[PDB]
Formats: structure tokens, sequence, C-alpha cells
DNA sequence: ACAGGATAAA
DNA sequence: TTTATCCTGTTAGATGGTT
């Protein structure tokens, strides 16, 4: 009877035995089965404008409601055998940004994501293990949200994507010319103007909480108002 | 024999870079990927530096850091292809410790402070039932890792209590060591007491040792036992998560009496096993096993800069490693250098964050030399690693018979850190592995050795000899004279025969700090008060003219040589060339020295660190002499006050309760009178309507108002600037030409004096401005203060007061011979606080000043003879009275008093009182303030708290009830609402007020109003209600918010 | 002759929560749903439209002045604008107005969860502890034992007990019929909505009357609370949230000097994350353990908001300092009450250093 | 992280 | 016109934490 979250997450993970190729091969095809019966049903619900019934469903596939029934359920549990054994890569993966903004069980969720947007798209036609495209939407969906959910203030990704080519521009300016560069030979190099690069440098500050010691911070500051003799 | 005062600080630098710095590159150099293909070394041994660039004083002029870079040279292995791509890589910038024993940070001198900590190691205590017996624990500390608790049970069972989990019988722990019975049997002492055990717990096997210490550290898994080997190897054996440290090896290889080498420094089987046996022998009471103290000073240890940076360092090497780790396995080419491998924002943060932010880092004290002196040699119980205020109690704040020589027992704070923050003493000193020692002279036969070199003890040393204090007297050579002698043995003072005392104390000064030693005639004043004058010589004030005391102590001229604003000739020949800013000597035979002075710098306490020359033009001057002065020296030694005519009797009421009555002439005299320069800035930001502008185009202002500004909006050094001047002329782009808005830099109320400094720095000037600005103006005023009404007036021997009234020199009482006096001090605030010392200073100081002698007097000066001091006095005023020739200076019937008369009458007062020359200081530090309406806080809206922005006086619950006990209604509702947060009310009170109105019934305060609504946030339903008034109605909830 | 006489405070419905925050407009839009973790917009520093600090539902940033700036001036009073809809009035209503967040799961309040008495525990007659683990998805409970012989009402089933459970329901052979399980607080939610208070008041007295030592006490603290909920004409399932309700913005400022912003902002932030990331999942169908975990989150977000470090671990900001939470703002010598209402700042006041007037009366001091 | 594409807001 | 902001996809293999 642990208190610890992440170690509970960790332990209900590790109830779930790794996949072997041959696995990953049987449920890829299960689940695209379970994608094409999902997109006929969203062509009926174009038709219809409405849900369509299990019944009506059936019938687009000129198949027994029993059999259709089973079938989509095969498909149901074999993505989400998929997605769960596959968690432990989730967690590998999204231990290496624990200190970014957002906390690890953040980066486990927001991974499991991605997890399940990879084995929605995984072809095993293409002769490659699930653990190598895995990755990829693994990584992309920690990193975005990583670059929607870190600030208070939110940056956008292109500002995010522009402050490290500045950091790079720096770096290897300061490598080739052997000392620190200043604010116009970075912002030559980086074709904007300066008025710029300080908009990005005083946009990319963390926001100070208001509790910091100095005693607290919010005891200094005054507050918006008409002040009783300007009245 | 008083070494340098200030080592503590550099032996600890000096050790930082010569062997701190390189053990721990060392101790994380081979970097190594997962798949073992790449490599990294760092050569650490061969961490070169690069000279610090600008200087020491452009750093401090500029707010920059002086700081140097280190290089380390790496070698990138490949594990197959053996190519090897060796460089110099960019580590970090160290900043560097000035030759006062100082860092400069960020443009401020800032100190880092010694903290007291206990030392690593084993301790044993004793714990008693409420009706049980004994039961001993035993406790296993490191340098830096996890503790080790053994517990022994009231049954006769051992347990071990790995971090704060639950206990587990030893025999766990031992088996899954890897260790047979035969050993563990052998190794104890007394066996069956551990038998006793074994068979309660059953006899674990290694296997099912591992799985249970698995189960019980980490429950809810399935046990493994390569998972508890691996547990334990990261617990107590992982060099790098386990560290006893040299001084742990040391302490426990003196007290488990193991013979470990000393570059181990991890747990080992040995280790556990004695420290067990220990615990069995305290437990059957052997007699060679003894429970621990831990405020022993034997068992405490001191860190200093040294240590600290190490730790800091290593942390930031951890996070470098990680991030060396993650950029080389990552890599599928080897097309990567050593120098695109490592990365220097860890480290540099955790430098950064140790040098700026740290708790142990702090902003220097530097009101005068004495401060600046004692702040190096500053011992510290709180900390990251040390006490909480919350958690320090009785018996950590008090006196240790183990301070004796090594912490002074007089100079501490009051209030909420006394007992908390220590001083050194004189002669003690910090040895290699942190403990601090003090020297003794050898006794042979009762004759001191003095010949031979001073040997320095430890608190724990020195535990068995019998140590004499060093106020003992000794005849001619050596031997000790007397039949009896104080000693002390084993922490207990007794007396011995002269022929059976093992050390003596080197001075009668060892004892106490430097402050207090620079009290006269200590030994005749309470603890408390010298407590107080102590305390209150390192707030006084540099004065415009500095002077000698008169009954000075003889550690003044060393009290002034180490905080390095004294300038002394190393060189035996004469003066070519002296000015306000230059000194120059030219060697009998040699090369021309020149020095340079500072002149009217700031301290971080906002007095003056002037410097000015002592000698002539042509001036023959000899090795070792002084050339030039500091703010708080006249010449060689300490000066923070002045000698001044002082007498004990009352005045008309104005010496009542500590008040001090003085004359003008410490007024027109300058005498009492200090330079204290300022510090203001501006800052041109960047709007998101625009930037804003440094000029002279200020808006809803006449020319009469820009007189002293220097056609670019900022004022002209040399101008004066009196309260609300301009000083820096800024306008804003508001949104509503006519546009510009104006937020320029004034001077605050209250302030004035002359600029004598207009620091410019902006980007395009080469100069590291904050993220969002373009333009950093500083100003330093400076002014001349007097003595005046409200001022704090103090003496060495803890007579604190505040100026009450300033007389005309013709209404000050006189003496015989004409003469006013200077300061009137009641005598009704001598008996009652036991300060009698401050009784004879003067009385001394009036004979130095009639025979023109200055009188080096040291404490405890009564081991020549029965009443040493007062003797002295007498004898040097019967002196004075026969040189001088007048008869009134000094009195047979009454030694220390004379006839004084009235300015005001003529006529004598009845008896005659106490006169004489005192030596008196001008404590620092702007407190008045006053406020009727200003800025308001956020949340509450309730007046800000604050001089420097117009801030209100808080009416505590204490006032409340005070007020709810005079039986107020009115005051009281109109201090809480009215004048405080309702916000509606204030306006109208304050608008009766100017138009001579009534003032309206308040309302319902704003801070009410906040609370419910965060009670609403907390899913509290809570609300307020009107109660209905006939029968068949229901009670109408009240919406304040409206 | 005063405003209001008596303050009463009881437990909160939802319904009451939502009357809070719902406020209606003249399109016909209801608004007062905070649905984004957004706070301001980094270029314009403007609030965006349905965050944490949105001036659709909490109030205009500027006083008389719309979002988009259609209207502006004293003269459009009460004129809610028609591209934002923004209502045109002073902006002290951003300290009033508090706005709800609804919550895809529903939790526990962890003041009625973790206290010295456990009133969720208390009425449910269960140990802290299992109502913990019911709580943080660590077992099962059965809310109807259905037709099985070892199950019984309120039990707590492991996962392994429950995986063969469902072996045993799914066996073709098997007459069990009717059994329910619960993991979450949504089955704290169900088991405080089946107390029937009225008869377990009787049943209670009953056992009272025929009982005596420890067992006595406890039965008078379980009828003692049971008789405050018939009184109060409060139903105990009110302890286990739906919706919260957001603080008005401007008691958790977000001022510049930087940007200062209060620790509720991260809290609010978290929780909003968290229970739109669950939707997300509840809306493609995730594996049962990911729901669940996220549910777990959503009510320890939820916890560290109400009172930050109370059941699990403390939530550092930035620096490793705990984040202050509502429960820290109204509690210590630097809480609310102690800080703010019972001792005050005041205008009209001064300090200085105190002399002797020796000349002056008893009646007179002497003001610089 | 990085590249391509769609779009609306400045 | 010209960016500012959002959306989707990526194929060696990788699969339970630090303080
Ligand atoms: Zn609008």
């Amino acid at each position: 009877y642990t208190e610890d979250s992440i170690r509970l997450y960790l332990q209900e993970i590790g109830r779930i035995r790794l996949l072997r190729a041959d696995e990953e091969i049987e449920l890829a095809r299960q689940i695209a089965d379970l994608l094409a019966l999902e997109r006929i049903r969203d062509e009926l619900l174009e038709q219809l404008d409405r849900l369509p019934s299990d019944a009506e469903w059936a019938a687009a596939v000129d198949s027994p409601l029993d059999e259709f029934r089973r079938r989509l359920f095969r498909g149901r549990r074999a993505k989400d055998k998929m997605v769960q054994s596959n968690l432990r890569l989730v967690v590998s993966i999204a231990k290496k940004y624990m200190n970014r903004g957002l906390s690890f069980q953040d980066l486990i969720q927001e991974g499991s994501l991605g997890l399940i947007r990879a084995a929605e798209k995984f072809d095993h036609e293409k002769g490659y293990k699930f653990s190598t495209y895995a990755t990829w939407w693994i990584r992309q969906a920690i990193t975005r949200a990583i670059a929607d959910q870190s600030r208070t203030i939110r940056l956008p990704v292109h500002l995010y994507e522009t402050i490290s080519r500045i950091k790079k521009t720096t770096k290897l300016l300061s490598q080739e010319m052997g000392r620190k560069p200043t604010e116009e030979e970075i912002a030559t190099r980086m074709e904007m103007t300066i008025e710029k690069l300080r908009f990005i440098a005083k946009s990319a500050q963390l926001p100070i909480s208001l509790e910091t010691p100095i005693s607290r911070l919010g005891d200094f500051i005054e507050a918006d108002g008409e002040t009783p003799e300007d009245e | 024999h008083l070494p340098d005062l200030v080592a503590i600080q550099r032996n600890s630098f000096r050790w930082f870079l010569e062997e701190g710095l390189i053990e721990e590159l060392e101790s994380f150099s081979p970097i190594t990927d997962y798949t073992g293909k790449l490599e990294l070394h760092f050569l650490g041994k061969q961490y070169k530096l690069k000279r610090p660039k600008y200087d020491v004083d452009e750093a401090k002029r500029r707010d920059g850091t002086y700081s140097v870079q280190m290089y380390v040279p790496t070698r990138l292995i490949n594990k197959e292809t053996g190519e090897i791509k060796e460089q110099e890589v960019f580590i970090g910038d160290l900043p560097l410790m000035t030759d006062r024993g100082t860092f400069i940070i960020n443009g401020a001198e800032r100190v880092i402070v010694n903290q007291i900590v206990r030392s690593p190691g084993v301790y044993y205590k004793s714990e008693r039932d409420k009706n049980g017996r004994l039961t001993h624990n035993a406790s296993l500390i490191p340098n830096r890792g996890a503790w080790l608790k053994f517990e022994t049970d009231k049954n006769g069972l051992v347990w071990v209590r790995i971090d704060k989990t639950r206990k587990l019988s030893a025999q766990v722990l031992l088996k899954a060591l890897g260790l047979s019975d035969n050993e563990i049997y052998d190794k104890l002492r007394h066996p069956e007491y551990y038998q006793k055990t074994i068979d309660k717990e059953g006899q674990f096997s290694e296997d099912e040792a591992l799985m249970e210490l698995y189960r019980k550290l980490r429950p809810g898994e399935p046990p493994t036992v390569s998972g508890g080997q691996q547990l334990l190897e990261s617990r107590f054996f992982d060099p790098k998560r386990y560290d006893l440290g040299r001084v742990g090896r040391y302490k426990l290889n003196k007290k488990l009496g193991l013979n470990v080498a000393d570059t181990v420094r991890t747990l080992t089987s040995e280790d556990i096993l004695a420290a067990i046996d220990y615990l069995i022998n305290l437990e059957l009471d052997l007699g060679g096993c003894e429970v621990d103290d831990i405020d022993h000073l034997g068992n405490r240890r001191v860190r200093s800069v040294g240590e600290l940076l190490q730790n800091q360092v290593r942390v930031g090497l951890n996070r470098l490693e990680r991030i060396i780790r993650e950029r080389m396995t990552v890599s599928d080419s080897d097309s990567l250098s050593p120098a695109s491998l490592v990365n220097p924002k860890p480290l540099v943060a955790a430098i950064k964050e140790f040098f700026g932010s740290s708790q142990l880092s702090q902003f220097m004290d530097q009101t005068n030399p004495l401060a600046e002196l004692t702040h190096k040699r500053r011992l510290s119980a709180l900390g990251p690693g040390g006490l909480t205020r919350e958690r320090a109690g009785f018996a950590v704040r008090d006196i240790h018979p183990s301070h004796y020589g090594r912490i002074c027992p007089i100079e501490t704070p009051e209030g909420p850190n006394a007992g908390l923050i220590g001083s050194l003493a004189t002669h003690a000193r910090v040895n290699d592995y942190g403990f601090i020692e003090t020297p003794f002279w050898r006794v042979e036969e009762g004759r001191v050795r003095k010949d031979l070199a001073p040997v320095y003890m430890t608190a724990d040393q020195e535990d068995d000899l019998r140590v004499a204090p060093g106020d003992v007297a000794t005849d001619d050579a050596g031997y000790i004279l007397g039949t009896t002698i104080p000693v002390r043995y084993r922490q207990d003072f007794t007396t011995t025969t002269p022929e059976r005392v093992d050390y003596v104390a080197l001075s009668p000064v060892q004892i106490i700090s430097v402050a207090t030693s620079l009290i006269p005639f200590l030994e005749h004043d309470d603890a408390n008060r010298a407590l107080m004058g102590s305390n209150m010589q390192r707030q006084a004030v540099p004065l415009l003219r500095p002077e000698r005391p008169l009954v000075g102590t003889g550690l003044e001229p060393q009290a002034a040589r180490d905080s390095g604003m004294v300038i002394t000739s190393p060189v035996d020949g004469t003066i070519s060339y002296v000015d306000a800013t230059h000194i120059e000597v030219t060697a009998d035979t040699g090369e021309k020295y020149g020095y340079a002075l500072q002149k009217y710098q700031r301290s971080n306490q906002d007095t003056c660190l002037n410097q000015r020359p002592i000698v002539f033009e042509g001036d023959r001057v000899q090795r070792g002499q002084v050339i030039a002065d500091g703010s708080a020296t006249e010449k060689g030694e300490l000066a923070l006050g002045q000698n001044i005519l002082v007498a004990y009797m009352p005045w008309e009421g104005y010496n009542y309760e500590d008040a001090i009555l003085i004359s003008e002439r410490l007024v027109y005299d300058d005498v009492y009178t200090s330079i204290h320069i300022e510090k203001f800035e501006i800052e041109a930001r960047q709007t998101k309507l625009g930037p804003e502008e440094i000029t002279r185009e200020i808006p809803n202002v006449g020319e009469d108002a820009l007189r002293q500004l220097d056609e670019n909006g900022i004022i002209r050094v040399g101008a004066w600037v009196e309260s609300g001047d301009i000083l820096v002329g800024k306008v804003t782009p508001k949104g509503e030409a006519r546009d510009v808005r104006d937020n320029s830099l004034r001077v605050p109320n209250g302030e004035k004096g002359r600029v004598v400094d207009v620091r410019l720095f902006t980007r395009e000037q080469g100069d590291e401005l904050p993220p969002g600005a373009n333009m950093v103006v500083r100003v330093y005023v400076a002014q001349k203060r007097k003595i005046q009404v409200g001022d704090k007036m103090a003496g060495r021997h803890g007579n604190k007061g505040i100026i009450s009234r300033i007389l005309p020199c013709e209404d000050m009482p006189y003496l015989p011979d004409g003469t006013p006096l200077d300061i009137v001090l009641n005598p009704l605030g001598v008996p009652s606080r036991m300060n009698v010392g401050q009784v004879f200073e003067c009385m001394l100081g009036w004979a130095g000043q009639l025979l023109d002698a200055r009188f080096k007097v040291t404490p405890f000066d009564e081991m020549y003879g029965a009443e040493a001091s007062r003797l002295t006095v007498n004898a040097k005023l019967s002196e004075a009275r026969e040189q001088t020739g007048q008869p009134w200076v000094f009195s047979d019937d009454e030694p220390g008093k004379i006839q004084v008369y009235d300015g005001r009458t003529g006529e004598p007062f009845d008896r005659p009182v106490t006169v004489g020359r005192a030596y008196m200081l001008k404590l620092v530090h702007d407190k008045i303030h006053a406020r009727s309406t200003g800025p308001y806080s956020l949340v509450t809206q309730q007046p800000l708290g604050g001089k420097a922005q117009q801030g209100g006086q808080r009416f505590g619950e204490m006032e409340v009830w005070a007020l709810e006990a005079y039986g107020a209604a009115y005051i009281l509702q109109e201090l809480l609402t009215v004048k405080s947060d309702d916000m509606q009310g204030r306006n109208e009170a304050l608008n009766a007020i100017v138009k001579g109105k009534a003032i309206p019934r308040p309302g319902t305060p704003e801070s009410f109003k906040v609370l419910m609504r965060e009670l609403q946030s907390l899913c509290l339903d809570i609300a307020v209600y009107k109660a209905s008034t006939e029968d068949y109605e229901e009670d109408k909830e009240v919406d304040l918010m409206a | 002759e005063q405003r209001f006489d008596y303050v009463k405070i009881a437990l909160a419905s939802p319904e009451r929560i939502r009357q809070w925050g719902e406020r209606t407009l003249p399109n016909g839009q209801v608004v007062g749903e905070v649905t984004k973790p957004e706070t301001i917009n980094y270029r314009t520093l403007k609030p965006e439209m349905d965050g944490l600090f949105c001036e659709k539902i909490f109030g205009p940033a500027k006083d008389w002045e719309c979002h988009c700036g259609k209207y502006k001036r004293v003269r459009h009073r009460g004129i809610v604008c028609e591209r934002c809809g923004v209502e045109v009035t002073e902006s002290r209503v951003r300290r009033h107005r508090m706005g709800f967040i609804k919550l895809a799961a529903p939790v526990a309040h962890v003041w009625y969860l973790k206290g010295i008495p456990s009133y969720i525990a208390i009425l449910l007659d269960m140990p802290l502890r299992d109502v913990e683990q019911i709580v943080y998805f660590n077992s099962y409970v059965v809310l109807n034992p259905g037709n099985h012989s070892e199950l019984q009402y309120k039990q707590l089933l492991n996962e392994d007990q429950w995986m063969e459970i469902e072996d045993q329901i799914y066996a073709e052979e098997s007459d069990l019929e009717g059994i329910e399980v619960g993991i979450g607080a949504e089955a704290l939610q169900q088991l405080l909505q089946d107390l029937n208070l009225n008869e377990e008041s009787e049943k209670l007295r009953q056992e009272i009357a025929e009982s005596k030592g420890q067992k006595r006490a406890k039965l008078i603290k379980r009828l003692r609370v049971i008789d405050n909920f018939i009184g109060t004409e409060s139903r105990p399932e009110w302890m286990v949230l739906n919706v919260i309700p957001v603080i008005p913005p401007d008691l958790r400022p977000m001022v510049q000097l930087r940007f200062a912003t209060s620790d509720l902002n991260d809290l609010y932030r978290r929780v909003i994350n968290r229970n739109n990331r669950l939707a997300r999942l509840q809306e493609i169908l995730a594996p049962e353990i990911i729901v669940r975990n996220e549910k777990r989150m959503l009510q320890e977000a939820v916890d560290a908001l109400i009172d930050n470090g109370r059941r699990g671990r403390t939530v550092v900001g930035a620096n490793n300092r705990p984040l202050k939470s509502l429960s820290d703002i109204i509690e210590g010598k630097q809480g609310r009450f102690r800080q703010n209402l019972l001792g005050k700042r005041v205008d009209y006041s001064g300090r200085s250093v105190i002399v002797v007037g020796p000349n002056l009366k008893i009646h007179q001091c002497g003001l610089p």
C-alpha cells in the first residue's frame, strides 16, 4: 500500500508482458481491419447524418450482426493490447525530458497519445519493428505537449524553434570568432532586425512567482487604480 | 603571536584551487555511453585558468563579476576505431577570491560564510524509557549519502533502519552484505548478545536476506536477489551516491578503532560489524566505550567556500555528465568532438546560483573594517545542511565547554539568531579536516616553554590534559608562580599544583573574538553589556576625521591590517611623490613602488571607503611603516569613534533612561560627522507602445527644474540635489506630440546631497544590460551627516543611547578651567547594568589627554597585582596631576571626581562628579516614516508596507486587543475599514476631510469579500443573510459584491 | 440598519457552483466555464477567450472597454459586444465573478477525505485506507453483491481478485447476475448516493440503545454526522465534486513588473490540462489503464489545488518550494484571517525613534 | 527537432 | 504582401525514476 503514484503506475505497467514481432504483425492486421470498418461507419455517418445502428452498420458490411460485432471487438482488443504492451516504451522515452516544464506523469500521459496514434498508423507490410515507428510519434507528442503546456504564458511552436535557432547561431558564432557575439552580429547572422531579437529575448523569460523571498514579492507590488488623492 | 586573521577564507580557496576542483573533475572524468563505444576522459590534473578579464576595480565600477575561465584538457576515445581527438574544453567561469578574502559578484562584494555542522562518523546515544531500561542506538552519518541507524530494543534485539523506513533486524543487513556466520561471530567480541537476535529473528541466508531487504525497502514489488543486491550497492556502496569523506573515514577509524585506508570513502563490512560490536559493548558496559555528545567541538566541523563550492561543482558535473551521455548515445555517427560534446550550462548555472542566490553566500558587512573582518570569521549553524530556526532549541544555542578558545562566548546576535551565529576566537584556526584548534605552550615541571613552538590542539585532544588559562602569571624565565593554579580537565574547572599542569593558553584574550578583544577593562564588565559593546562596535560609522582611542587595547593595529585598506611600505627607503590619489616610494637602492588610493567610494552599507596618505614628500620611510590609511583608521590602527569630554551626572531630565545630552561642539567641530553615498538607478525599457527615452523634454515641468541636466536628460556631476529634484529625465509612450508621459527619477523625500558619479551603461557600449532594458543609468549622491537629535551613540562597554538635546556650549557644565563638557551621561545606567569598565576608561582617558600619552591596556590585566586597573589609573592620574601642575585635575578624597559648574547659573553642583575622556562611536542608520495615503496591495487593497513605497504602519491584533480593552469602538472601526481597505469609504473619508464635512458610515472591507470568495472557491457555500422581518417570509441572501 | 445579520456556511452542491459561475448573455449564450488552460497572450498581453483570465467570463480587463475594441468610453454602459461578447462595464467585476470548471470524471474533496474526522469514511462506515485506495484507483469496490456468494457490499477487490471474478462471470455455466464493481471517485459517489439517511439514523439509534463502550462512541459519531446531514437537507454525495469553482482573476493576479503570477494559476492549469486530456482519452476509447491513470492525475491535481501536500506529494514550483494552494491562503500566521482581517496596515500612520521630552506634560507628545 | 502545407491576421 | 499560428507526418532499434 504505497502512497507514490508513479511507482503505482509502473507496477500497473509491469503486469503486462511485452509483445513479440509476430504478435505485432497479427495485431497490426486486426487494427487495420478495425480501421477500415471504422472508415465505413464514418461513411454511413455522412450518409445518415446520424450514428448508424449496429444493425445498419452490420448491414453495410453484408455481415451477420454477431460476426460483425465480434470482429469489431477483436479489433478493439487488438489496438488495446498494442498500446498497453508498449506503455513501457512510452515511459522509456518520456524519462528523457523530466526537467523541461511538464511533470514526469504528464510526459507519460502525453506520450501515450503518441503511442495510440502510432498504433493507429503502423504498417506491418512495411516490414519494420513497431518500436521504431512508435518512437517518432511518442517523441513528437511529448515535444508538442512541452511546447503547448510548459509555460503559463504559452509560446507558439515557431517561437520555440526560433529560440533554438538563435541559440545554435550564437554558439556557432562564439566558436567561429572565439568570443561572445554581439547583438548586431547575431541579428545580421539571423537576418532579422535587432528589435525582433530583443522581443524574442523578452518573450522567452519565465514568469517569476509572487511568493519569491525578498518577505514575499507579492507584498511589494502596488495596485492598479486611481489614488484616493487623484480623485 | 596572532597570525593572519582572515585565513579561514584563504586556506579554503587555496585548497579548492589546488586539490579541490581536481578531485571532483577526476571523480567524474571517465564518461562512457551505454553501447561502450565512446569514452570521454577529463585530464583534470591539468586544468589551466585564463587570466581574469576587466579588473577588480573595473569589475567593481562596471557592476560585473571578478572571475576567470576554466579549461580542462579532454580526450574522446573511440573504443574501436581508436581515433582520439584531444582538445581543451571550456568548463565554466569561476569567480576569484580577492586578496582580502572576498568575492565580487555582480559588482557587489560578497563573502562566503563558514558553516558549523555535525561531522561525519558514528555517534552513540542512550535513551531511557518511561518505565524501561536504558536502550542504546547508533547513527552512522556520511559526508554525503544515506544514514545508517542501529538500535537496541528492550529485549536485547538489534535493529537497522535504512533511511527513514521501518526497522529490520541486523541479521538481514549482515547476510545481505555477503558475510558468513563465522566471520561476524569472530569479529564481534560478545557473540551471545547477537546470538539472541539471531535466534529471535532466524538466521537469514544471503538470498533470503536480499529478498527481505528488497521487500522492506520497496514494498509492492516481487522480491529479487539481484534487485536487493543492486539496492544495497546503490545505497551504501556506490562511490557517486555515498561519500564518507576524508573526515568521515578519519572519525570512523578513530572511534571504532579500525585501520582502513584513508582513500576508501564508502561503507565496508568491517565498518558495520565494528559499529555493531561497539554498540554491544556499550550495552554491556565493557569499559572502553562511551556515548557521544553532538555539541562537542570535536564532533562538529566547519565548512568554508572550498567545500561548499566543491559540492556545487559536483552537482553541476553530474548534470553535465547526464547531458553528455544524452548527446553521446543519440549520435549514430562518430562526428563528435570534445568541444561539441560538453555543455557548460549546468556547471555555470550551479556556480552562479551558489554565488548569487545561496543563503551561505552573503552580502558583505562593510560598515567599518571591524565589521568586515568579523564577517569573514563568522560561523553559522544554519543553511543547506545545518539547522533551521524553528528546530534549533535551548541546547544548541548555549555555550559548550569545548568552545574554550575556539568560539567566542560573548559575540553573538540578539533575538532569533542568538547562539546560532558565532565568531571565531582570536587565536583559533581550522585544520585540514575541518575542526577548530587553538594553541598552547607546553609546561614542563611547572615551567612554561615559550622557546618551543605553540602546540595547537582540538577539542577532543585537550580533554585528558590539565590546561591552564592564559592569565596565569609566571616569573623570570618561565616558571609558574603560585601554589594553586586553575586548570581545565575533562571539560571541568578545577585547581591543581603547578607541577601537574600540561598546557597553558597563549594569551589572556585567547577565549574571545576580535571585536570583544577591543574592549579595554573588559573584566570589569558584565557579559551581556560586553556582548552589546562588541556588537555595537561593528555598527560604528567612519567619521570625517577619525581618531585613535587613548585607552586602546593593543589589537587595534592588527584589526585594521587585515581589511586591506591600510597601505604600508614594504621597502626601507624614501617617498618621492605624494598625492590625494597616488603615493610613490623609491627604494634606498632599488626600484620605485607606486600605490593608488581609493577616494570616496561606496560600501555595501552606503558608508564611505576613503583612503588618505599619511606621509609627506621627501620623507624617510622604513619597511612596515604606515603609508596610507582607511576610512576608520588613524595611523595604522582602528579608529571607530572619538575621544570627548564626558561627565557622569543627570541633567534636567535629558539623561533619562539611556538618553544622551551632548554639546554643540560636536556639531560645529565636525566631530561625529560622516559621509554617506547612496545609489539611485533608472532603467530605459521597451514597452509594447514603444521605447522609453531619456531626455529633458519632460512634460508638465518648467525650465526652473531642468537647470542641472546635461542636455541629455541626466543630472551633472557636482550638482546639489534637494528633495524631489530630478536626477534622470525619462519619458514613456503612454497610449490614449502630447503623448509622452513622465516617470523621471527623482530624489526620495528626505534626501539631499551632491552628485559624485553618473555612470551610464547601454548595450551599444558593450555592457550586459538586463533582458528587456535599453539603458541603465546609475547616479551616486553623497552627503555629510552631523550628529543630531535621534541618532544613536555608543561606547565600547555596551552603553548605548539616543541623543535627545544638543546644548549651546554656554549651557553645558564646565570644568574648573572653563572647559565645557562634550557629553553628559546618566550614572543611573552604570550600576544596574554592571559595565563598570566605562568608568575606568574615562578616567584613564582623562590622564591620557593630560599627559599627551596613549595607553595600551590589555584585558584581564589583574594577573600582575591584586587590583591592577585601579592602581594603574590612580597612578596615571596622579602623574598627570604632578606633570600638568593643576591640583584640580586629581583629588585624593574623591579620586575620579572633580568639581563642575553650571553653565546656566555659574553655581557649582553640590558634589564633585566623574569626568574623563570617553571613546564614543556613532552607529549606522533613515528610519523616520509617515503616510497619509499611498499605494495599496493587489489582493486585499490594503496599504503597502515599507519606507521606500510610502508604506503604512501595521495595526496588529495586539493593538486591536488594546483598543478593545479601552472600550474604543469608533477608533477601531475607522482603523479597520476606512483607513485600510474600505475601497469606497477611503475616498469618501478623504473627500469629507478635505471639504470639511462629516465622515460617512463605512461598509464592508475588501479583505472580507476576498475571504468569502476564497472560501466559495474552496467548495464552501458560505454566504451572508438578512433575516426576514415578518412570519411567512424566507431569509434573503445579501449580495456583498455590489 | 445593517445589511446582513448572520453568516451561514453549508456544503456546496454542483448546482450552486454552476450558479456561482454561470451567467447568461443577451445573445442567449451562457458563459462561465473555463475550457482552456491559457492565461494571457504573449504578444498582445491580452487575456484569451476561454482561459483562466477570460474577459467573456470574468469581466473586461479595462473598464468601459471591449476586448476587440469595438466599444470604448462610458457612453456604452451595459452593452455586451457582438464580435466577442464582452460586457462593457467596470473592470472591478474581475474580482467578483468566479466561473467554473466542469470535470470529465468526478473527484473527491480532499477536506472530506483526508481530515482528522473523515466524514466520507464515517458516513460510509469504512476505514480511511480503503476509501483512499478506492479513490486513487488501487482497489475495486463491490457496488452490488448481486448473486455471488462470497462477495459482500462495499468489499475491496484487488486487481487479481477482480480478474478472477471476471473469469467467473464470463463462464458459460455461471448463474451469476447483477454483480457491479467500481473504482475511483465515481464508486464513492455511488456509495454516497446509496445511503438512506432516515433508515441509517433509525438503525444506528436502535443499535446505540443496545450498545456500550467504544462501539457506542463510534456509532454516536456516525449518528451525529447522519443527523447533521438530515437537518442540513444536504446530500452526502456532494462531498464528491463534479464541477469546481474558479477564483476571480484579480484574486490570483498576473501582474507585469517580467510577469509575476500567483501559484493558483499553475494549479488551475494543471487541473484544466488533465481534465482536457481525460476528455480526449474518453473520446478516442483509450486503454482502460491510461484512462484510470488520467483520472488519478485529475484527482491529484484537484487535491493539490484545494490543499497542496495534504494527501500526496507536494507540488513544488520553479524553485523547490511548495505552491500556495487555496487552503494555505486562509490558515496560519500569514493566512488571511490573521494577516488581513484581525490586523491591517492602516493609513494616516507614522513611525519614528523616541527621545525623552522632560518639559512636556503627561498629556502631550513631541511630534516632528 | 524538422519539413511541408493551409490560412488568416497584421 | 508577408509573416504568425496551427496542423500532420517521421520507418534500424530501443520498452519500469531520482532525489
Ligand atoms: Zn467586442
